[PDB]
């Protein structure tokens, strides 16, 4: 640990693209399935015709 | 960095120190005969080693 204290560039950088990536999986989430603001509820009668 | 904003954040380990040592050998009695092999009368030819 010592001796890798002079690489903390590195892995700050490697742990910011981790962060990245894992912050875009939860957008990828939400753009495709959170589209609607709204709960709406199936009607309790499925007369759909 | 001295400042952090708002969120959630992954940490490196810095935490933990060991604080205890454990030594556990072969507990073994006889002195090696060094006595033998440095203090031999008489030493091999380089061929007939
Ligand atoms: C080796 O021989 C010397 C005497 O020549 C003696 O003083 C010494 O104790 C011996 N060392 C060992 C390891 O037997």
């Amino acid at each position: 640990s010592n001796l890798l204290l002079q690489y903390g560039s590195f892995c700050t950088q490697l742990n910011r693209a981790l962060t990245g990536i894992a912050v875009e999986q939860d957008k990828n989430t939400q753009e495709v399935f959170a589209q609607v603001k709204q709960i709406y509820k199936t009607p309790p009668i499925k007369d759909f015709g | 960095s001295f400042t952090v904003e708002k969120g959630i954040y992954q940490t490196s380990n810095f935490r933990v120190q060991p604080t205890e040592s454990i030594v556990r050998f072969p507990n073994i009695t006889n002195l090696c005969p060094f006595g033998e092999v440095f203090n031999a009368t008489r030493f091999a030819s380089v061929y007939a080693w």
